[PDB]
């Protein structure tokens, strides 16, 4: 059970990383970037994750 | 004459947000909420939380 | 946000070099501190920055 808590729990705490973007949270980019120069980090963030 | 706007995004309140103010405030249901600048989907529900 | 009432950025000056969101666009975006700075620069210096 610890294994299985921890696995889901490493799993969640990843998202929160942002993989080299500007922000982990998808809202903080969209709000901001136009989509052209914006595909390119969430693609980047996409992979990563 | 150059003018750039240097901006840092922190915690911070802002009390201005589009020409649109109040937008009252629906509870107990699935909404797409923007508080304080931030941005989310969820259900707005009450709790104990002091 | 700024001001939405008084809006130059469509056609009313000489040159337009923008990155991102026009400042019509900058509605929907919530920052915190905005620093504007002011300073004179030559017809060379334009390209450095």
């Amino acid at each position: 059970v610890n294994q299985n808590a921890q696995a889901l729990n490493t799993l969640v705490k990843q998202l929160s990383s942002n993989f080299g973007a500007i922000s982990s949270v998808l809202n903080d980019i969209l709000s901001r970037l136009d989509p052209p120069e914006a595909e390119v980090q969430i693609d980047r963030l996409i992979t990563g994750r | 004459r150059v003018v750039v706007l240097s901006f840092e995004l922190l915690h911070a309140p802002a009390t201005v947000c589009g020409p649109k103010k109040s937008t009252n405030l629906v509870k107990n249901k699935c909404v797409n909420f923007n508080f304080n600048g931030l941005t989310g989907t969820g259900v707005l529900t009450e709790s104990n939380k002091k | 946000v700024a001001d939405y009432s008084v809006l130059y950025n469509s056609a009313s000056f000489s040159t337009f070099k923008c990155y991102g969101v026009s400042p019509t666009k900058l509605n929907d975006l919530c920052f915190t501190n905005v620093y504007a700075d002011s300073f004179v620069i030559r017809g060379d210096e334009v390209r450095q920055i």
